């Protein structure tokens, strides 16, 4: 089943985590990263067609969200409020759209 | 800068049997930029929209379906048999699909053209819809 860790697990303010992929199914039509535990629309944060790379920000978008091909997200400048889960659909032109939720902590240094 | 939403074309296979009351025939990921504070609507092309109603046609022009496009248990949008809008304001980003009005009981189908277009919406009833962005043309194939 489509699994999804956060490395590091902890994060420090002013980092980075990266939300690895594992077990990506075929037939991708695009990967939809939520804020949340569940597939929402109004709390999106971004969408990313591979086909042609065309990526959509979402109304959750900060600007520190990078997405990769494998789906994995890369969040940059890590802040207190980013402790908490975050949930990737993997639109597939086969409507199964596997859902699956990651979640990390962060702490602050000094 | 203003609200684009950009809806894909999509051509399926599939019987109007299929369509029973609430099934996503297609998802489709649409994500609209802008529209902070503006409701997010979609409305059909002239081709396939009359007298403030949303509907598909065959070759023939005989055969007229009303269908509604609904989120895939996204979010909430108002339901309207002609515009389609959020209340909830903001962006939006998710998958729509197409949702038949009433089991059509399978009726002899063939290929029906059913163009969308994203965009924005004023107010309410009033009928202040502005398609922005891009236009998605659905097909309807029967195989
Ligand atoms: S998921 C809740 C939410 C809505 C919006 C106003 C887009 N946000 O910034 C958060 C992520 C807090
Ligand atoms: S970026 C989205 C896009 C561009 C174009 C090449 C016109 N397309 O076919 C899609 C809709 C994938
Ligand atoms: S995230 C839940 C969900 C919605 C829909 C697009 C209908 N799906 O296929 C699943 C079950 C993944």
């Amino acid at each position: 089943k489509l699994t999804i860790e956060s490395t590091p697990f902890n994060v420090a303010e002013g980092k980075e985590v990266l939300l690895l992929v594992h077990n990506l199914p075929q037939h991708l039509f695009g990967y939809s990263w939520y804020k949340g535990e569940r597939c929402d629309g109004n709390c999106q944060i971004i969408g990313y067609v591979i086909g042609t790379q065309c990526a959509t920000p979402g109304p959750a978008y900060s600007g520190r969200e990078i997405i990769y091909p494998n789906a994995s997200l890369l969040i940059q400048n890590i802040i207190q409020n980013d402790t908490g889960f975050y949930t990737l659909h993997v639109i597939k032109s086969d409507l199964v759209n596997e859902e699956a939720t990651g979640q990390f902590r962060v702490y602050p240094e000094l | 800068e203003e609200c684009q939403v950009r809806v894909g074309d999509l051509t399926v296979a599939k019987t109007r049997g299929q369509l029973t009351d609430a099934a996503p025939i297609g998802p489709v990921t649409v994500q609209a930029l802008g529209c902070n504070a503006r409701q997010v609507a979609l409305k059909a092309d002239t081709d396939n929209f009359e007298q403030g109603k949303f509907f598909l046609i065959s070759d023939n022009n005989r055969d007229k379906l009303y269908v509604n496009i609904r989120p895939m248990d996204n979010s909430a949008w108002t339901t309207d048999n002609g515009v389609f809008y959020k209340n909830d304001v903001g962006s939006w980003g998710g998958t729509i699909g197409i949702y038949v009005d009433g089991q059509q009981t399978n009726t002899p189908p063939g290929n029906y053209t059913l163009t969308l277009t994203g965009g924005y919406w004023a107010k309410d009833n009033k009928q202040g819809f502005t398609p922005s962005g891009t236009t998605g043309t659905t097909k309807l194939t029967v195989t």
